[PDB]
């Protein structure tokens, strides 16, 4: 191969790995963040379905 | 036992651990746990004999007082939140209760003493069974409960596992006793990444699972129980020790094999959170694990150790038992590396 | 670089898939052209390295240690097939099998660009070394020797892991094209002091690092010879090509972090060098001379040096050639004596004239007479580390008198001499003996005509 | 649950008595059947580190 | 001195002998279910007196 | 971490939404890997009971290959579909939080002061 | 907490700690173990009565049910034991320690 | 007989060339998916010659 | 665990030694209990005073090894003016090492004791000055 061919697919490496590793770093700080504050999808613990709770006029009054 | 009995039994363990897992209600898993320990009993004493005995005795006297501390845990959580929901406990004494309760029931040191033993005391099949699938359920409700765990705790439990399961190892000559403390040492690794990934936990488990359900089918095919006895399948079938080779490198953790990968994932996450010095603990003591392996290799596939007259009379038979799954198995056990990736249908 | 992992792998159908009586002939046939086909690897540019994907890259550190990587396996072959000849037929096929996943493992490793696939292939390599030793080797102390390997290896290993992934979660990647420009100065703190021996402790225990280095004594000897050859002529050379590339991500702690080492390496050169003249075993002998030479490397990459980078390259590939002749002329006696006491069988220059002539050449080699590429190496060495310190001279000097008396020790106490009386089954070298030999010698003579194609990429 | 068959399948196997707030015969009231409804309102759906 | 004995008596032989005797403490037990269910009383009170794993 | 994911559809192997992602090739090196996988599987069955390994039960082995390929492609599937999720997940976020992710004013070599760790 | 607490509480943790020290017959422990199931029922029944727990109420019974077929499977065992060696003592069982 | 028997002696002996063909043909298959800088780089980019359209395949 | 720990870490290094070696002494002291207590539990003693003689040679070594790191650790710092230093701790951590082969009346283990005990008491001073952490709390 010519060098020009080798150069220009170096750099063409270059910038698939320089993307991925940018991801990386920012994956990590997204992980702090939401696990940190809990706002985000992930580390979203259940909580209980409030679907489950029976509005209807109960046996006494005060409930 | 009448072959639809051992069915309905086994199906019996299935179904407990099964409850466990779709369980929403603490009372539904405690049931779970209370119907798998009612229908393993009878698989453990099935050869009858005072060895099956004293096995199925130790046994029911763990697992039983086990459940009872689950059950307090599960009360003390409804006196502090009042009500019943599988997920994270609202008390810290509820958590420690279950927590140790998980771990007696999983044999983690120092709640091992009963692994080796009952293992010992019971046929092989019955060991896959109490080894593999009795792991499910206590794991499927650490992976709910774990955000309300202690982290000293979980991660004290973790570190004696892989120190006991390492040391227990490295003096037995029985094949039983030495997957019983592999186990215990396996565990280790599982909790140990609880607290950071719960779904490292889980490929470690898969992957524990595959090589351990490998190892005891082996194992059952020549009916060897012992170091020695294992030390005659070259005369016999070559074939088996290359795969007992592979298999005993790969859950020794050895690239590029499949039981790296566990090892190689739960190290990256402990890592990402600033935990050096435990996965390099850990790492480390997993050698112990290693060299009580390369010692089975070493009289199994890669010296020849004296055979018998009489070994001549089994050349003349074929292997007749089933041996279930044995190359999907052994195939998943050793060349899965490449697909690490492929771990994230965990998620 | 698939087009040579895909031959490699397909010499394994074609050992299994060969008539019985045909495997060394067609392994060692096909093996000897993907050999030749290396030679492709030597298109290097002066600033750019050769970037084959994502995956793997070559530079010209690693491409002639590629070629001498699959130019020893049809050697290996070679060399094996004499004391294998009463094996039966498929463990003589698992044995080739391990010495082409072997093959396979190294092309790998060498070209990975990810630290972290060098990392796995790195280990890789263990599990067909070790199979090789503890199931091929002849005498019982080969399962020790096993262990030591294995566990000294490891014990290093995996502190590497943790530290590589460490490196991965704060750079963002351990692609090598990437660590060169996005690598931050190391600061001087206690967490980066074991960073940094991290690091280094898996390939100093490779190398061997003089105290760290009992494993190599007992592995080397007791392996079978092609486990010998491709232990010491590229396995040793996996930890310094590891050193030469991780240390671009460790300056500049390495100026002091250095010290203990080099004073390991200087002092322990001399004294592995001295052990050499008291050795009653001959192979023991050349696997602690192996010590010696790798102790040069270990300085000249720690110094970090352009010229002490150069002659690291050579000696790696010199040594390689070097070594491994030494372990084929001593394991041609052993075929006929059948015990590896240098003693024992004496004289042999008056039975076997034409190998004592290969004897001759390789201890001259061994001992660097110029212009040969082991001197052109260990100038290049002794040159930087005089300026690195001029009292280095005093230790580069006395192990360059103690490596003649050794070299020249071992081939007048079994070459010369009169030939031991009792010992009456010397029959002539074959003609397989002698190729294997001159297979080693010719190539090295050679290369000191053109020697720019192994000085790396300072060159 | 590990594996939520229930809410796949859309079957309440034991959700019915997790709470003191759902569904009761006769419409029996816990005590503190107020509170309990109050406390899951205000947590629904926002997990459980923000509802902390 | 180096080789033969020091070298092998300050890494390898020490560090094996200290794994043999760990093993053979864990390992020696009398398989009483006495002692064992004894053994997991203390690492209850252990863990919270000590280690107050409870709070 | 993204257990409770908001369009989490619970106990789905592939959930709708996976349905907008391009499958995996048929011709995917993965796949063929795991096609692999199948066939060693297969020579392993005829190698323990002692049948000629190569050529023994073909029918057999090509079943090993079938089912290995067959389930391996759902399996990609659905390890590209987490990925996906999760590079989903992670821009969401940023986008949500821009003042946690501010675009660095980042200057030249010519500008920013490096020591000089002299090798000598 | 209500003081009736404090005495269930120590009622379980008694019968534990009675669990956790055998003496020699395997009879006398398995007797702990219902004096813990015990002491859970009546905890459970005091916090779901004084709640009102409504759909609760059954759930005491489903613990004494299981822990009975329970308590059934640990007494079929202490009589084999018990056919092995004419005793329930515990020093018996100790065959895998090898 | 001959060509039979002649091609069951020697047919182990493609595996390994015809390895390098499927290598090297997999290898520039490679470089087809690393174009994203063909004739873009500030050192080489150029005009393209009449005839020509890409500068390197 | 925790307040004696806490109590140790709060007091400067290098500065009054008797209340640092009441902690370590403490520390080490409570460590050779709870050998004591899985020892006996597990091995059981042949009477009752027997099982006291063990508990006493247990946890007296302990306490000894707990006082002497503590003690020299301390004098160390304060001789030479350098609270900050791992090297205190080594040569805290080599006493304990000793006083540990005295006990066992090995050469031998004292050897080892001080070079293993030396280095990991170094360790952990590095840690405490560069903040590692062996319990980790979860963060991403
Ligand atoms: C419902 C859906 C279908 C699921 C079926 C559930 C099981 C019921 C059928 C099995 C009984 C039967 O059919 O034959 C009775 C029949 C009784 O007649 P008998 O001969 O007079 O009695 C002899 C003894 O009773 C027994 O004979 P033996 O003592 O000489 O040895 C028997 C041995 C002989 O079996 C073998 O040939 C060796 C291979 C068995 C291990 C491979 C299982 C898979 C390993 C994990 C990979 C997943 C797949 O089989 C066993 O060990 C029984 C346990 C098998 C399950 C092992 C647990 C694996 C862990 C699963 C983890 C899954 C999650 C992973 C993440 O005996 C047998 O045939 C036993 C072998 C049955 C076929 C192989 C094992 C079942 C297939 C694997 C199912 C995996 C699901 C998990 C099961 C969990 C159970 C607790
Ligand atoms: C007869 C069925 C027996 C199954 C129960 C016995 C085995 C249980 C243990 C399995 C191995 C250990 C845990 C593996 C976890 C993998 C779960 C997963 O990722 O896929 C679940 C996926 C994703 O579900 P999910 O995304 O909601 O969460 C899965 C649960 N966690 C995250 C905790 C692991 O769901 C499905 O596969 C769809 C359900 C198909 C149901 C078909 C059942 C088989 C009958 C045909
Ligand atoms: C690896 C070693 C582990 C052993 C391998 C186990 C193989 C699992 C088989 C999975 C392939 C199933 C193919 C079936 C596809 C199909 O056609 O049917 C769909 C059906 C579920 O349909 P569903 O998506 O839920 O409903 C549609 C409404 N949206 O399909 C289903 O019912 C789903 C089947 C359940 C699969 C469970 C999850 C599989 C993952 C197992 C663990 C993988 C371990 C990976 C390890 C990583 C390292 C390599
Ligand atoms: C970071 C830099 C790294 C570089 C420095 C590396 C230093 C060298 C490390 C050497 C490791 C130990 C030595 C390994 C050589 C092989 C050991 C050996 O062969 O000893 C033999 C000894 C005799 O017993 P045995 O062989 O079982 O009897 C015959 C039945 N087979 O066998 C035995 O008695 C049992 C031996 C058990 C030890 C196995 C090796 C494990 C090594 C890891 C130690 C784990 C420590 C964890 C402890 C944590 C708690 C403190
Ligand atoms: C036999 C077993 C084989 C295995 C061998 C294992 C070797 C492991 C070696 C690990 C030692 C790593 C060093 C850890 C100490 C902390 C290093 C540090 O951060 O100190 C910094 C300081 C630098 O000094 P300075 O050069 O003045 O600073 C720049 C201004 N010019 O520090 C300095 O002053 C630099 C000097 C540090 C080196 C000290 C050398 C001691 C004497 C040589 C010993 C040779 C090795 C001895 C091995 C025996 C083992 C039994
Ligand atoms: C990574 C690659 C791993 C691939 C694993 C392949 C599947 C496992 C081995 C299958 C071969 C085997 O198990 O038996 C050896 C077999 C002996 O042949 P034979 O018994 O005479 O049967 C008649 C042949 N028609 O041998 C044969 O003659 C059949 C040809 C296949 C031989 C494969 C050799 C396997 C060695 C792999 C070692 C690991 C490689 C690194
Ligand atoms: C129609 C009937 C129904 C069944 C059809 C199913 C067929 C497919 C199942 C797989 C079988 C593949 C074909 C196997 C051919 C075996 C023929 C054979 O055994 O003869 C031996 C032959 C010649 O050997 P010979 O010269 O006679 O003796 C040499 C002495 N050493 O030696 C050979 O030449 C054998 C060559 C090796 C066999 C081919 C290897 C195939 C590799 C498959 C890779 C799988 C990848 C999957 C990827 C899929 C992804 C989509
Ligand atoms: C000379 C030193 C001067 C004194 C200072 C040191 C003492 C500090 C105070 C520690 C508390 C006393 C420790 C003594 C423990 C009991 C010793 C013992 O072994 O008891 C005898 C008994 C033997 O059983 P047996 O063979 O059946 O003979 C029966 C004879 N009556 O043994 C058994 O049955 C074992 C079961 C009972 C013991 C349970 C374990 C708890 C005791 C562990 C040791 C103490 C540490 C825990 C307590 C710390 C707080 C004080
Ligand atoms: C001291 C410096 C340490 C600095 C911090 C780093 C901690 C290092 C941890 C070292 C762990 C050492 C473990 C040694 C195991 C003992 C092995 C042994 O051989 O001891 C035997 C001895 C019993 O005597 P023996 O004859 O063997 O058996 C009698 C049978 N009836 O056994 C015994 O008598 C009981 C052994 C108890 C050993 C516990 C020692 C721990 C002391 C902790 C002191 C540190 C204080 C806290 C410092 C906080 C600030 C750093
Ligand atoms: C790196 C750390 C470098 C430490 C430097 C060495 C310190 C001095 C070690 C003591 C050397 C020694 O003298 O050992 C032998 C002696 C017993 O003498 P003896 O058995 O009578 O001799 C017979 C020989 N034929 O001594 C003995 O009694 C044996 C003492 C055994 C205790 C060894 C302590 C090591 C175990 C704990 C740490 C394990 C760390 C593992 C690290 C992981 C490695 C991968
Ligand atoms: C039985 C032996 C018992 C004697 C050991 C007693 C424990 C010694 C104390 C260290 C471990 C527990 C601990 O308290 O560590 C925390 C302590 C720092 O204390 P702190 O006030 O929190 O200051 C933090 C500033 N970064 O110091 C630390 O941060 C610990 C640093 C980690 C050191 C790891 C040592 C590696 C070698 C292990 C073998």
């Amino acid at each position: 191969d010519g060098p020009e061919k080798n150069y220009e697919r170096t750099m063409a490496i270059l910038q698939i790995e320089a993307e991925k590793a940018e991801l990386r770093l920012k994956e990590l700080e997204v992980r702090r963040l939401m696990r940190a504050r809990g706002d985000g999808p992930w580390f979203h613990y259940p909580t209980i379905d409030k679907e489950l709770i029976d509005h209807s006029p109960k046996a006494t009054p005060d409930n | 036992m009448n072959p639809i009995i051992f069915i309905i039994i086994l199906l019996t363990i299935m179904l407990g651990t099964i409850i466990v897992m779709i369980s929403s209600h603490w009372l539904l898993v405690w049931i779970g746990f209370e119907m798998n320990m009612l229908a393993i009993i009878p698989i453990m004493m099935k050869n009858h004999n005072p060895r099956a005995t004293e096995a199925s005795t130790k046994y029911f006297l763990t697992q039983s007082t086990a459940s009872m501390l689950l059950m307090m845990a599960v009360i003390i959580n409804l006196m502090f939140s009042g009500q019943w929901t599988v997920m994270k406990l609202f008390n810290p004494m509820a958590s420690m209760l279950m927590t140790m309760a998980l771990a007696m029931k999983l044999g983690m040191a120092p709640f091992h003493f009963w692994v080796p033993e009952v293992t010992q005391g019971i046929p092989l099949s019955s060991g896959l069974i109490l080894l593999t699938w009795q792991k499910l359920a206590p794991m499927s409700v650490l992976y709910q409960i774990f955000p309300s765990i202690n982290l000293n705790l979980i991660l004290t439990l973790s570190v004696l596992s892989i120190l006991i399961g390492g040391w227990g190892g490295l003096n037995q000559t029985q094949l039983r006793k030495i997957m019983a403390y592999s186990s215990i040492a396996h565990m280790g690794w599982m909790t140990a990444v609880l607290p950071y990934n719960p779904t490292m936990t889980l490929l470690n488990l898969i992957i524990y699972i595959i090589m351990t359900s490998t190892m005891f089918t082996m194992f059952m095919a020549n009916s060897t129980t012992t170091t020695l006895s294992l030390s005659h399948t070259w005369n016999k079938t070559p074939i088996m020790t290359v795969l007992i080779l592979a298999t005993l490198l790969s859950m020794g953790g050895l690239p590029p094999l499949s039981g790296f990968m566990p090892k190689w994932m739960i190290i990256q996450e402990m890592t990402k959170n600033n935990s050096i010095i435990l996965p390099t603990f850990m790492a480390i003591t997993a050698l112990l694990n290693l060299y009580f392996y390369m010692r089975l290799t070493y009289s199994t596939t890669l010296t020849m150790f004296p055979s018998t007259n009489n070994m001549k009379m089994k050349w003349q038979f074929p292997l007749m038992k089933k041996m279930t799954f044995l190359p999907t198995m052994v195939v998943l056990s050793t060349m899965m590396l490449p697909l690490t990736p492929m771990l994230s249908v965990l998620e | 670089m698939l087009k040579y992992i895909i031959p490699t792998i397909m010499l394994m159908p074609l050992t299994w898939l060969s008539k019985n009586n045909m495997i060394w002939v067609n392994s060692t046939a096909h093996s000897l052209l993907i050999s030749f086909t290396s030679l492709l690897l030597m298109n290097q540019f002066g600033d750019n390295s050769l970037n084959f994907s994502l995956l793997f890259f070559s530079d010209s550190l690693s491409t002639p240690l590629l070629i001498l990587t699959m130019w020893l396996l049809p050697l290996m072959l070679m060399a094996s097939q004499h004391h294998l000849s009463k094996e039966n037929l498929t463990r003589k096929k698992l044995f080739i099998t391990m010495l082409i996943s072997l093959q396979l493992f190294l092309i790998m490793t060498f070209t990975a660009m990810e630290l972290i696939l060098f990392y796995i292939l790195f280990e890789a390599t263990l599990v067909p070394t070790l199979i090789i030793i503890t199931r091929w080797g002849n005498q019982t102390e080969r399962l020790n020797a096993g262990l030591y390997f294995l566990f000294y290896t490891l014990a290093g290993s995996l502190p590497l892991l943790v530290a590589l992934i460490y490196i991965q979660n704060t750079v963002g990647s351990l692609n090598f094209l990437m660590l060169q420009y996005w690598v931050q100065p190391v600061h001087n703190s206690w967490s980066n002091v074991f960073m940094w021996l991290a690091c280094m402790m898996a390939f100093m225990v490779k190398m061997p690092l003089y105290g760290l280095h009992l494993w190599l004594p007992k592995a080397h000897v007791e392996a079978p010879i092609a486990g010998s050859m491709v232990l010491a002529a590229v396995l040793l050379k996996l930890g310094g090509y590891g050193m030469l590339r991780i240390t671009l991500i460790l300056n500049p702690m390495t100026d002091f972090m250095a010290y203990p080492f080099i004073m390991l390496s200087l002092w322990g050169m001399i004294m592995t060098s001295s052990i050499c003249l008291r050795q009653t075993d001959l192979k023991s002998l050349i696997a602690y001379s192996s010590v010696s030479h790798m102790a040069l490397v270990i300085v000249a990459i720690l110094i970090q040096t352009p010229w002490s980078y150069m002659g690291a390259t050579a000696l790696m590939i010199a040594h390689g050639l070097t070594s491994s002749m030494l372990f084929c002329l001593a394991n041609s006696n052993y075929e006929r004596i059948h015990s590896r006491t240098m003693i024992l069988a004496r004289g042999l220059q008056t039975l076997l004239p034409l190998m004592a002539t290969w004897w001759l050449l390789a201890s001259l080699t061994n001992l660097a007479l110029p212009p040969t590429i082991n001197l052109i190496g260990e100038l290049f060495v002794v040159m930087s580390t005089f300026s690195w310190s001029n009292i280095t001279i005093i230790l580069m000097g006395v192990n360059m008198v103690i490596t003649a008396l050794y070299s020249l020790y071992m081939l007048i106490m079994t070459q010369r001499g009169k030939y031991t009386y009792h010992i009456n089954n010397i029959s002539p070298s074959f003609t397989r003996e002698n190729a294997l030999m001159s297979l080693h010698i010719l190539p090295l003579l050679l290369l000191t005509l053109n020697p720019k194609i192994i000085l790396g990429p300072l060159y | 649950p590990f594996f939520d068959v229930q809410k796949r399948l859309g079957v309440d196997l034991d959700r019915w008595m997790t709470i003191q707030s759902a569904e009761q015969p006769h419409k029996i009231p816990s005590r503190c059947h107020a509170f309990e409804k109050e406390w899951i309102e205000c947590a629904h759906g926002i997990g459980s580190i923000r509802a902390e | 001195l180096l080789d033969l004995i020091w070298l092998e008596a300050i890494l390898p032989k020490t560090i094996s002998l200290a794994q043999m005797k760990a093993s053979t403490l864990v390992t020696n037990q009398k398989g009483l279910i006495k002692l064992y269910f004894l053994s997991f009383l203390i690492t209850i009170l252990i863990s919270m007196i000590l280690f107050n794993f409870h709070e | 971490m993204m257990t409770g994911r908001q369009g989490r559809a619970t106990f789905q192997f592939l959930p709708d939404e996976a349905r907008s992602l391009p499958p995996p090739k048929l011709t995917d090196p993965r796949l063929a890997f795991v096609g692999f996988l199948g066939y060693c599987s297969g020579l392993i069955d005829n190698a323990i009971r002692r049948r000629p390994v190569l050529l023994a039960g073909l029918h057999r082995q090509l079943l090993y290959i079938t089912s290995f390929v067959f389930v391996g492609y759902y399996l990609l599937k659905r390890q590209d579909y987490m990925y996906a999720v999760r590079d989903h997940d992670m821009f969401s976020y940023i986008k949500s939080h821009p003042e946690d992710f501010p675009e660095k004013d980042k200057k030249t070599y010519g500008e920013v002061f490096e020591e000089f760790h002299p090798v000598r | 907490m209500s003081m009736v607490y404090m005495n269930i509480m120590m009622a379980f943790t008694v019968s534990l700690v009675g669990l956790l020290m055998y003496r020699s017959h395997l009879m006398s422990s398995l007797l702990c173990l219902e004096g813990m199931m015990l002491s859970l029922f009546v905890m459970a029944a005091l916090t779901i009565l004084n709640s009102h727990f409504t759909l609760a109420s059954m759930m005491p019974i489903i613990l004494l049910v299981f822990a009975a077929c329970e308590a059934a499977l640990g007494l079929s065992l202490l009589v084999m034991v018990s056919n092995t060696y004419g005793t329930d003592y515990v020093q018996n069982l100790n065959l895998l320690q090898c | 007989m001959n060509l039979l028997q002649v091609v069951r002696d020697h047919w182990v002996h493609v595996l390994v060339p015809m390895g390098f063909v499927f290598g090297y043909y997999l290898d520039r298959k490679n470089d087809e998916k690393l174009t994203a800088f063909r004739n873009k780089s500030l050192l080489y980019k150029r005009e393209l010659k009449p005839n020509e359209e890409v500068t390197w395949k | 665990a925790k307040t004696v720990l806490r109590q140790y870490w709060d007091i400067p290094e290098g500065t009054e030694c008797h209340r640092k070696t009441y902690a370590t002494t403490s520390i080490g002291g409570a460590a050779g209990l709870v050998v004591s207590a899985y020892s006996v539990a597990l091995k059981t003693p042949t009477s009752f005073l027997e099982g006291v003689a063990r508990t006493g040679r247990y946890t007296f070594t302990a306490a000894a090894i707990g006082a002497i790191f503590g003690l020299t650790s301390c004098i160390s710092a304060q001789v030479r003016e350098k609270p900050d230093d791992p090297l205190n701790y080594l040569i805290g951590g080599c006493a304990g090492g000793l006083i540990l082969g005295a006990r066992t009346r090995s050469y031998g283990i004292g050897a080892a004791a001080c070079a293993y005990m030396g280095l990991t008491a170094a360790l952990v001073k590095m840690g405490q000055l560069e903040g590692w952490q062996v319990f980790a709390e979860p963060k991403v």
